[PDB]
């Protein structure tokens, strides 16, 4: 299985045309905030394809 | 006056544009920069 190769999963705004992001904060996916520690609700934007 | 820099935090975790005349060649990179507080040049 190889995953090097990764996709933003999640974004709280869609991107703009040519626009890109590589930025790793943790997204809040709650109302809870995460402070850059992930955890329950706190997810790592980047997942690996399969 | 010498650059211009561009962005959203203006630290690091994202990137951001900066422009900086030096003397003869205007030197233009995007990355991924920790600013400080105050920026500015040692002429
Ligand atoms: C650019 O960054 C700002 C910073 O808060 C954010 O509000 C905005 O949604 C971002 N732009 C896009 C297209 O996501």
């Amino acid at each position: 299985g190889n995953y090097n190769y990764l996709y933003r999963l999640f974004r709280k705004s869609n991107l703009k045309p040519f626009e890109r992001d590589i930025s790793t904060e943790i997204y809040q996916a709650g109302s809870t905030p995460c402070n850059g520690v992930e955890g329950f609700n706190c997810y790592f934007p980047l997942q690996s394809y399969g | 006056i010498r650059g211009w820099i561009f962005g959203t935090t203006l630290d690091s975790k994202t990137q951001s544009l900066l422009i900086v005349n030096n003397a003869t060649n205007v030197v233009i990179k995007v990355c991924e920069f920790q600013f400080c507080n105050d920026p500015f040049l040692g002429v």
